[PDB]
Order: C-alpha cells, then structure tokens, then sequence
C-alpha cells in the first residue's frame, strides 16, 4: 500500500 | 509420527483452556531416550573416543595435542558434572540435527552437547587446563553462546572457517571485481556469508580508458556475485548467501533497488545477493526539506577528487559535488526514493537500511576509516580500506576487509547467575582466541585486518525472554532501563577485558593512537552520564553485582589511556536465529515473532513455545507484530548507545501499515540513533 | 534512400534476363563520391595528419618513431601509388563502417583504406623501410589480410589486442577457476574471443576435500564463464563471446550438451558461452560396435593415475578406467550421444565437434602436450599445459594458453601475382612480429605460451571465388588438387620462413627438439608423396610458380633439422568473416553460402553478390547447401593435410536432411582426417 | 528428422 510521504514524518 | 514429536504437538492440544506446556518437557525427555541415547556410539572410556575422533579425521589433533589426557578427562568431567538438560524439545532436536557431531553417513552421534561444549572449550583455553573449565562452566551454564560457525566447527577437521561473516571492499576495475568474485567463491567455501561494497563501482553508462558509456554498473557486478554465490553455495547444505551494499547516492540506485523488484527480468534480477543501501543524513536531509537530491556517477568524482564516493564525507562534499560540472549526476526525488525503498521492504524486505552517519558519529575508529557498509546480517559496523589488487605479477596494495568473529550473550542466563563481568571477559577471550587463531590464506585484505584490527563481535540474546520471565514488557520503560544498564556493564567489561588482553600481550590493534578510545573521546558520555536503572524493579535485578559508575568508568577510561585496547571492535548484536534454539533462548535482542513457533521438519509439525512462556508471563510474550514499532527502536536505540557496531534491526510490520508507516518508522530509526535496519517483516 | 544504396538495389532488378552486375561498380564510385570523400577529413599534408592522429591519441608514438617521416610518407605513397579501387559496394560499405578509423565523434571518417594498410605494414616493419613497403604492396594487392584484431588495432592507441583467440586451460580447483573466469574477462575486454577447456573440471557429484556429492559439475562452471562474458561485452559493441569444450568422456558431457537445448530451462541454459565437444577416436569406435560406453568422473581418475582424464590416451587407457572399481562412471549409449550432437547441431549449430585423434596423428608438438581443445572459432588446434594457480602468497604453477595470431591468405590475388612464396613469407614474418609484441599481463599462462611457443596461424581464404573465378567447381576433384598443391606450397614456404626466422634469430619455440619438425617425421609424406597438380588445367593455374617437389622437400627437412623452426604452428583456416568483404572474398575455404548476400542495413536492403560473379560463372559459384557435403569434407580433407593447425569447417545443411544425415557428414569427416567441425547451418 | 543411426554409417 503506497502512502506518500507528507512531511511531519520527518519530525517527530 | 515419532513419540517425541506427538508429545511435542500436545502443546497446542488445550486441558482446561490451558497450553500443555509441561508436554515440552516430556517431548524432549521421549526425544533423548528414544533417539539419542539410542542413535548415540558410546566407548567403554574418553580414551576411546578421543581416539576414534582423531584417527578417523572428526576432530584436529592439533588443539588435543596441548592438553594431557587427564587434562581433558577433567575438563568433560566438569562438563558433565553441570548435568546439563535441555529445557525443551526444539532445542535437543536443533543441536542434535545441526551442530553434533555425526557419523562418516550420518546415521550415529557422536557427540553429545557436553562433548561439543567440552571440545570448544579446550580449543577456547589453548594449553589452560583451568581456562577450559571456566569456558566448560561458561557454555554448559549457558551464560555465552559462540557462534553457529565457532560451536560448529571448533576443534573439528571437516570444517571450514571459524568466523560467521565478511565484509569486502570492491575497488573500481576488472582486477578488483575479478578478485572480489575469487574471495566471495574462496570465503563462500569456508561458509561464511560474505558481504560486498559496490559503491566504489563506478556508474553504469561510465567510461572505460576514453571508451565512454560502457559500464554495465554495479548491476552487472550483482549478477557476477550472484551467480558465484550460487556457485559456491558450500554443496547444497546451506544456498550460498550473499550482501551487497551500494551507496544511496550512487548513480545506479534505482538499478540496485530493482534487482529486489518482482516485475525485474531475469536479465537485472538477482537471487542470492542480499542487498543493503547505505543512507548519509545528507539524503534524509534532502528528503525532509523536499528538494530535489542528486545521485552522483562515481568515477567522475574520482577523477575530479582523487577519492572515491563514498570515501569522502556526503554531507559536506554534496553541494561541491552538485556545483561542479565535471561531475556528472543524475536528479532523482529523494522523497520518492525513500517511499520506494519502503514499498521494496514491504514486499521483499529488502533493502539492508545503513544510516551512515548514524554509524560515523559514535564510530570509534573513524580515523581509519568511515564505516561504509554493513555485513549480510546488517550489524558489522567497522572500518574498512579498499584493497587495490594490480595485474598479475604486479604487487597488489592489501587494504583492510572486514572478518567478524561473533559471540552471543544468554542475557537471561548471564544475569541470573550475576555474572556479567566473568561472561564478558570470558566471551571476549574466548573471541579473541577465535580470531587469533583464523587465517584466511585466499583473502588478502581479510586475512590483513584480521591480523591488525583484531575485531571482535560480543552479541547477546534472550532480552525478551529474559524480561518477559521477569515481568517486564519489552515496550515498557523499565525495559528499556534494563537493557541500558546490562549493555553499559557489557560495554563495560569488554573495554577491561580488551584493555586487559593489551597489557598482556603488549600490543593494541593497528592504528588505536588515533581512535577514540585512545583520545577518550568515547568514554566522555560514560564520565559524564551516569547508566544506573532508575526504576527500583529494575535494579533489583542488578543485585548482587557491581553495576559500573561514573568512577569506575573514569578508572577504565585512564587505564585504556595507559594500556590500550586489543580490539577495534567488541561488541556487535547478531540475529542468531539458529543457536537461539539450542541456548532456549529468543533470537537477538529483537522481539519474538511468535510466541509458540509452528515449524514443520519433515511430514510432522514441531511446536517451540518461546523460553519460558507460560499462563502467568503469557501477556509479557507480546508478538513483536503487535508492538510498536517507534518503542522497538527506542529499546534498539537505547542497546545501541552500548554497542560500538550496529544491530541487527529486524522491523515487524502488519499488512494493514503502509509504506508510509515504514518509511516513518525508517525515519525515527534514523532520529533515535539507529545505525541499520535489517529486514521488513509483515505479517 | 541514398544514391549508392539505390544503386546497389538495381542489382537484383534483372534486365534481358540477366542480373545487373555492373551496377555494383557504379554503387562503389556513388558511395565514395558522395558519402565518403565529402566526409573523410583531408589534411595539407601527411605530415599535419599525422600529429594529428598521435596527438589526438588515435595512433601509437613508439611504432611511428621507428621511421623518419620520409620513410612514412614513402610508404604512403607505395600505398596509393596503387590507386586501389573498391570493386563491389560491400567492400568499401564493410571497410569504412567497421575498420576505417573515425572521429571521436564517429561524424567524419580519418582513414582511408590505403591509410589503414600503410599504418598497418608501418607497425610490421619495425623501423624498416623497405619491409614497410613490401607489407603496403602485400596488403594493397590485397595478397595478404591481417585479422580483424590486427588489421583493425594495428598502431592505434584506442585499441585492444592483435590476438584474436585464447584458448585457456582451467584445473580442477576453485582457485584455478576463479582464475579462469579473471583471464577471460581480461582477455574478453581486450576484444580476442576466448575458449576454455572444462575436461579436467570435476563432473557434477564429486568429492570436494573429502566430502562427497558436493561438485555442482562444469555446467556451473559455464554458467560463471557465461556470466563473465556478458559482463566483459567489450561496450556492447560486439557482445562477449566464449567457448567452452569438454571432453565427450567426461562424466558431464549430457549436461553440456544439455544447456544449448532450446527446451532447456534458464536454471541450466548458457547463452553467451559457445560450447564445443572433443571427440576421440575411442568414442567414435565405440559407437561403430554399439557398445555401452562410459563417462567417467575426472577427479576419481586424477586420484587413482595421478593425471587428469584428458591428459591420457582415452584410446588406451578406456579400458583401464573401466576395470577400475576405484574410477566412477555410469553407463551410456555412445549413439545416443552421436544423435544427440547431431540434433543439438541441427536446431542450435552447437557443439563444435572435435576429432582428438585426428588433431593428435598429425600433431607435431604432442612431446610439449596433446591437443586437448580448440578455439571459439574451432579451428585452432596447438599443446597447452594446465595452470595450477594456487592460493593467494604462494607462488603459482604456470601452464601454456593458446593464442590466435591470424592472418588470411586472398588465394584468388594470391595466385594471380604468382606470389605464394613471397605472400607466406611476409605474412610469417608479420604474424611473427604480432605475436613477439604481443604481452598480455593479466594472463599468465598466454603470456609465457606467446613468449615460448610463438605460434602463429597463417590461414586462407578466396578458395571457392578462385576455384569459381577459374572455371573450376568446388566439388570437382580439379578443386581438390588446386587446394592439394596450393596448401603444400602454403605449407613448404611457411615452414621456410619458419626455419629461417630461427636461423637469423638463433632461436627455436620451446621444446622444439622433442617436435615431429626436430625429428624429420613431419616431412614424412612430404618427401615420400609428390603433391604437384595431376591435371593440366590445375597445373597451368601454377604456371610460373615453382612448385615444390620432393627433392625440394627433402632440403627443406635438412635445412630444418639443422636450423629448427621458430613457430611451433604456423596455419590455421579461420572463418575470416566481415574482413572477407572487405578484400572482395569469399569466407575462409568454405564455399559460398548464397551467390547474392540480402543484408539489411537501418531501412535499407542492400545485395552483395560474391567477387567475380557474373552469367558465364554463375552455376561455378553453386551455393554452399546445395553442395554435398562429402565433397566438401573431402575438400577440406584435402586442405587439412597441409595445415598443421584445423580448419574452421562449418556444415551448410539442407532442412530436409535429418540427424542421421548429419552424423554421417561428421563420421565421414572424422574417417576422412578433419579436425574439427565448426558449425551445422541449417537452411 | 531424429532419423537413428545405423551400423552402416560408420564404414565409408
Ligand atoms: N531433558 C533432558 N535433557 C537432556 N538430556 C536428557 C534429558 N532427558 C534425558 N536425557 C538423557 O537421557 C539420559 C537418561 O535420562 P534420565 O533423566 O533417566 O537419566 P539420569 O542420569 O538417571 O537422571 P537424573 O538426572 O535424574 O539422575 C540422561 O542421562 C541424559 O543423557
Ligand atoms: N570505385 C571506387 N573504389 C574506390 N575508391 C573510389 C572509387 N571511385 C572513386 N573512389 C575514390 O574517390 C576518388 C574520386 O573518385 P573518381 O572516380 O572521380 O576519381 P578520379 O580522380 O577520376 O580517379 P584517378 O585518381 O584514378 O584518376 C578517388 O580518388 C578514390 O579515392
Ligand atoms: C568450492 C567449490 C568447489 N567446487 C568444485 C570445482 C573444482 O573443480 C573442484 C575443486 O575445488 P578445490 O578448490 O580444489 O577444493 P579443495 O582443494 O578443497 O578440494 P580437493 O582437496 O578435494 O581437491 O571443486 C564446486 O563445484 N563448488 C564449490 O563451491
Ligand atoms: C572491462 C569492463 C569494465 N567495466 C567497468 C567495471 C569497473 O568498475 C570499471 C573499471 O574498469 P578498469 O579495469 O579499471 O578499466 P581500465 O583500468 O582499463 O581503464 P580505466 O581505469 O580508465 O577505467 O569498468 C565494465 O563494466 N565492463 C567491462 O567489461
Ligand atoms: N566412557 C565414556 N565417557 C565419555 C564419552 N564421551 C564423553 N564422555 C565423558 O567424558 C568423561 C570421561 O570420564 P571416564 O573415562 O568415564 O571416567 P571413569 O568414570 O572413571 O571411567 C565422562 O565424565 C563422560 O561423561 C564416551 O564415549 N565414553
Ligand atoms: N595531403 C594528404 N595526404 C595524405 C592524407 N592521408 C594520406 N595521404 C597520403 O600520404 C602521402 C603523402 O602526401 P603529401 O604529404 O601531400 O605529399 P606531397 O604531395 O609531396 O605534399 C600521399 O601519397 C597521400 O596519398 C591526407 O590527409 N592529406
Ligand atoms: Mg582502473
Ligand atoms: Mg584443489
């Protein structure tokens, strides 16, 4: 399942 | 069905609601008296034995030969004197089907497991009578598991190598990648699992001697590696396995990924090499701010530079790498990259994810050089140097090739007999000795950093096992504790023992003045930062034993000053999926997968519950898939403040996660310290 | 489409019933006049074009230094002062396209073809002016063709190798292995086509180090080679191409064969390594009696004799290895095994078969080895001794590897100048000047065999143009004594050149004294046998020519006992492929295949007819499939007997002739004296 | 064809 990344994943 | 067998599968047969697991027990008692003692060639004395095993090729009279024969009667005597049991049915069945000795066809057993602990140790010990019992006393308590390799193959004839890993740079031309093809078929013979660095390979579409656009890649190189791994896949008894590690700026990145790919043709696609990606935080930087990033063609850097790729610090060499024009580069999306890479681990588990600079920050032996890829298992983080092996009769320039010698801990077994420092400095000879007494005469560079780097790996296991029979959740705070405590003592008494085995030989590996033990820059963390628990539960389970303070690690800073360190390396977690049976013992310090394995050798299923499970810790057993996967990388990351390698990182996922899931959990991986991830599990 | 290609297709638009052969002329004067002379760069002089090409790095310095630029210029004006004249289309279309040399940006055109020859003869010389100009009028006579290796890299500095083979012996380890797949990726970037001999590579099922059933066979063995020359593709270019032969005893001689199988599966199928079958006359008698024949293991007989399988006499030692209870082998049908190389040759033109005792009688060299292999183009035939390459810092054993020196007689311009005598000379001494320059670094074995035995192969082509040309048809035993006398010539003037390059040199090739040349019984059938023409229309054809006698033979013989020789072979027939058109020849001794070549070329479809083709010779010119092929055998039969190397002898098969027509093509070659069979094409 | 050999063939 292909979820793009969508930033605030880089921060945690 | 066998009678052992039917026991075992009475496990899941439910009595009031409740597992059987008392059938275990008497699985593996039915095992033993039916099977074993039956199957097993008994001599009228040791004599006898020792004897038939020499003469008729089992066993080297060499290591025999130092010991009197009263030495070596005492030393099983004191192997036996343990009355060693196996707990469990799988753990008889996994040594007596893979490590003990057997008859010439296979059909009788000659050697029980004190006989197997008894022969590694006096191979261990090397002429000390005392220091084979202390290894006897070691094993048979089963507070340190040497590797599958070293258990194996230590004292025997029919052997092949002592050491479980290697790790070889490849240089950039036809002689280098013709040498790297002729060590990973000599070390594949010896058994090993060989890992390769292909990001010195210059990119595919590159120029050969003026002749422009004729490099296949690093691709062609898979495929050459691939196909030798087949070929020397040590007969059929295990499929020759092999890593490669390329560079996640690299040019061929894409064409490295898609080897993994299902859709890939036969023509790109690989099936034996294992493949790792080594990621700098200038990528993960690249990704987070959604610029576009730049993987680069090596040999023009080369040629621009004098250095290769991956020998030169990205995160300051990227932006001179993109404003130079003789530096040819291709524009990729990092961010699609790293979705990319996380939709390849969903469905393949591949790549072997390699922070680098995860690694370069707490690396010890930068000096020597910048750890730029893993091993096969993703947690041999050391130094190498690229060997430049020239045309024939022309001496070629040996460089350092990674040779890891690993040991296991029994973290449930060392602690309950509050012996972390004797198991430790025990391991850490006992690894010592192993890579003292290795050669590799086919592998120049391995055979070299052997020598000189003297590197050691001291895993450990059973952390699950252990906390779940103590109570204690590994998500749990208090978990986390533990392993911070247990590996800071671990790290602890391998820097002594190390330091200590240096002022008795005298020497220290090559180029320690410049590493940072030598400088104290890596004790400034452990003189400043003070790794007592701080739950009261916690350090009850450190009673009995001194837990190093600040003091102690000040002391042992001075004397590593004064005196040095024999190992470049110590301390690395290896997965250890195969001895963790016969050790009853979770593998690594990752989580269990299941908390009652269903295996099935041949027509019949063999249920394993995990070491200790039962009604009262059934809850504490929690599947790895279940857990959080950001509290499994907070416990790695706290374990890995402790291990100057890496560990080997293994992510359980569940189908309902996506690829962004991964790629988060990729991402606090990354955050949290993590220097490698080694395999997407979904479920 | 362009002028001289549409020029070339009025060739098949026939008028008044004949084909318009003249046409081809005006397609030659089209293509240079507006193609080539607008796009070949004209500098004011010689002397500007020169710097230009060494100073742009297309020409070597070293060669050019030896000559004053008057000597250059000279030699270029001996060279045009021909005013050599492209006469089909095809020629100047193959020459300008493939061997001329261009730009770096492949947009205009540097040299010419007397350029091309001038820079060649300069390079063979050596620093001599008048040998300089006897190499340009060779070469513009077109007399003589240098191989396509030597002709095209000759005094170039963006080359690769002069040598076109290497044939390369592989022991029966896993060091000399991995040397194997080194020495062909090293010799496959060097452009030469490589062959290996897997005979003494264990069969699959064997012992390694004691251990049985651990040898996966030579089957991957191929596929590691297959690998390494798709990997070595030399650009893409021309694709890597590999020969692999084993001995038809050889336990694996079914998986071999089995790997060319269309049916066969990717898991066994090699497609880049060409294979090749060595028969003895042991295998052929033991089909003749249908008797159960046997393969044997290799490594069982190496342990039992001491010796590998194909260094002894199979038609000897068969019966040994039979009645030895300690040599495995199973039981096969040795004509099953003759139809199933005739079928594996009808549907795919694999194996190269080779005749061992057919080599072997006649071989003069069997004191240095027997013949155990041929090359990728089955037509080399000399000694070569293993290599034992041993481990890393221990000093290897070097063996002998066979190398191609190629160069090709125009028998057709050859016996128009009535210059056989001259022709062999010069072409000796130029194919001796290639291989004396010759050093390959990175193969061992082929360095010291090129410096040891100096080995040349001399071979011929134009045979069926001449014969067409002359009135003489093929299969007519007119042909067949042309071949007879004008061989024996080839034969008488090159081991002439021989003796007296060893005479001015005062060296022989090494082991020359143990040879059948040192001994006299060579000239055996030289001195009994008069080999002059036995039909007035062939001995008009020699007429002014003194033809060698026996008289003349008998002197030949004591000048070689006295003086030696200094080549240990001297000829040997290639296929002379796309530098065929380029001299205006047919290919090799083969006749041709068809009398008009349909070529397609990007949109175009341009005709070839063969040299010489018109009404009156039409039905002389009869096409290779509708040939008998015994004739042919008895054709190159003829030939063979003069070449002390083989011939590279393809069988042109018709679709209704079946397997057992094939096998009786390939048993009547081997009762007729044919060494090796190159290819099977069906039309 | 697949046509077997006999024991003709291998006398010229
Ligand atoms: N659970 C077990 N683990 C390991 N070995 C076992 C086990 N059960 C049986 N065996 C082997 O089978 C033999 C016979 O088993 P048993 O327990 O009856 O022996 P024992 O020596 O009389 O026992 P005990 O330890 O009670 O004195 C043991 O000596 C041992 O070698
Ligand atoms: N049939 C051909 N084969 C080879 N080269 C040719 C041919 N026709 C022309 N050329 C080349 O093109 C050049 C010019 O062509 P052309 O036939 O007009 O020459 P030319 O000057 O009339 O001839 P010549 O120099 O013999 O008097 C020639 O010098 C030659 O290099
Ligand atoms: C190592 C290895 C060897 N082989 C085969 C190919 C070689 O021709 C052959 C010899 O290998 P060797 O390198 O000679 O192995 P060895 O010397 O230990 O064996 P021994 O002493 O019995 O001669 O073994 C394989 O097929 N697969 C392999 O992985
Ligand atoms: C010969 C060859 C090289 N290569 C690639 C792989 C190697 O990493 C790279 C280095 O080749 P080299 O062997 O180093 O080429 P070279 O030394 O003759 O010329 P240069 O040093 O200027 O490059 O070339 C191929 O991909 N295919 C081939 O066939
Ligand atoms: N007798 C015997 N002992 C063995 C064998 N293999 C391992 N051992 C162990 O090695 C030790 C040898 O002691 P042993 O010779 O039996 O002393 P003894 O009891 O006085 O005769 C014992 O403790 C055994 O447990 C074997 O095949 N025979
Ligand atoms: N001028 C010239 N001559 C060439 C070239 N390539 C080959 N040649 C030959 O080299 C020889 C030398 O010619 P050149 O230097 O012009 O002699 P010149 O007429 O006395 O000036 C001639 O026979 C040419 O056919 C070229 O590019 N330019
Ligand atoms: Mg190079
Ligand atoms: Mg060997």
């Amino acid at each position: 399942t292909v979820e793009p990344l969508k930033d605030d994943d880089f921060y945690f | 069905v066998p009678k052992w067998i039917q026991l075992n599968n009475e496990i899941m047969i439910q009595k009031d609601g409740k597992f059987q697991f008392d059938k275990d027990k008497e699985a593996v008692h039915s095992y033993f008296v039916d099977y074993i003692n039956q199957n097993t060639v008994f001599f009228h004395n040791l004599k006898e034995k020792l004897d038939y095993l020499v003469e008729n090729q089992y066993y080297e009279e060499e290591f025999l030969s130092l010991y009197s024969f009263e030495d070596i009667k005492e030393v099983f005597k004191t192997a036996y004197a343990k009355k060693f049991r196996f707990p469990s049915f799988m753990s008889a069945f996994k040594f007596y089907n893979d490590y003990a000795l057997k008859t010439n066809d296979k059909k009788k057993i000659l050697e029980r497991y004190e006989d197997r602990i008894s022969i590694v140790a006096l191979f261990f010990a090397n002429g000390d009578t005392e220091k084979a019992k202390e290894y006897v006393n070691l094993m048979i308590n089963q507070e340190y598991q040497p590797s599958t390799p070293t258990f194996l193959n230590a004292g025997r004839k029919r052997r092949g190598e002592l050491v479980s890993c290697f790790l070889l740079e490849v240089n950039d031309s036809l002689n280098d990648i013709s040498r790297a093809i002729d060590i990973s078929m000599q070390l594949s013979k010896l058994g090993g699992g060989v890992s390769l660095n292909l990001s010195k390979l210059r990119a595919k579409g590159e120029a050969i001697k003026d002749v422009e656009n004729a490099t296949k890649g690093v691709v062609g190189v898979m495929k050459l590696l691939d196909n030798a791994f087949r070929y020397a896949d040590q007969m059929g008894q295990r499929q020759g396995s092999g890593a490669a590690y390329l560079n996640i700026f690299h040019r061929d990145i894409n064409d490295f990924l898609d080897t993994k790919k299902i859709s890939a043709d036969e023509d790109v696609r690989v099936k034996t090499l294992s493949i790792g990606v080594v990621i700098p935080d200038k990528f993960v930087e690249l990704a987070r701010e959604d610029k576009a990033a730049y993987v680069f063609y090596p040999h023009t850097i080369y040629k621009e530079y004098g250095q290769h790729m991956d020998e030169m610090d990205m995160n300051e060499m990227y932006d001179k790498f993109v404003d130079n024009p003789r530096v040819k580069k291709e524009k990729i999306n990092p961010r699609k990259l790293l979705e990319k890479l996380a939709m390849l681990r969903s469905e393949s588990g591949y790549p072997y994810i390699m922070f680098q600079d995860n690694v370069n920050k707490v690396h010890a032996n930068n000096h020597i050089s910048k750890v730029k890829f893993s091993n096969l298992c993703s947690e041999v983080l050391q130094a190498s140097q690229v060997s430049s092996y020239t045309d024939y009769d022309e001496e070629d320039e040996i460089g350092l090739d990674i040779s890891c010698n690993l040991g296991s801990l029994n973290i449930l077994n060392v602690m309950e007999h509050k012996s972390i420092e004797k198991t430790v400095k025990l391991a850490t000879d006992s690894l010592t000795h192993v890579s003292e007494t290795t050669d590799i005469r086919n592998a120049p560079a391995v055979r070299r950093a052997n020598k000189a780097m003297k590197s050691i790996g001291l895993g450990a296991m059973n952390l699950h096992g252990y906390l779940a029979q103590n109570g204690i959740a590994y998500e749990s705070p208090e978990a986390r504790d533990f392993a911070n405590t247990f590996f800071m003592m671990v790290n602890f008494y391998s820097i002594q023992r190390s330091a200590e085995i240096a002022k008795e030989k005298g020497e220290t590996f090559d180029q320690y003045e410049g590493s940072t033990y030598a400088t104290g820059e890596y004790f400034d963390k452990y003189v400043s930062t003070d790794f007592s628990p701080k739950y009261e539960k916690i350090a009850n389970l450190f009673e009995g034993m001194h837990i190093p303070t600040t003091e102690d690690w000040k002391k042992l800073k001075a004397f590593v000053a004064e005196h040095g360190m024999y190992h470049s390396y110590r301390l690395c977690i290896a997965p250890t999926g195969s001895i963790s049976y016969v050790q009853s013992s979770t593998a690594s310090v990752m989580p269990i997968m299941e908390r009652i394995e269903e295996r099935t050798y041949g027509n019949s299923k063999t249920y394993y519950p995990m070491p200790g499970l039962a009604s009262n810790n059934w809850f504490f057993y929690k599947e790895a898939y279940d857990m959080d996967m950001f509290k499994v990388v907070d416990m790695i990351a706290t374990i890995q403040q402790h291990i100057d390698q890496g560990i080997s990182f293994t992510l359980f996922l569940k189908d309902t996660m996506t690829t962004r899931d991964l790629n988060r959990i990729d991402l606090y991986a990354h955050h949290r310290g993590i220097k490698t991830i080694y395999y997407a599990r979904t479920k």
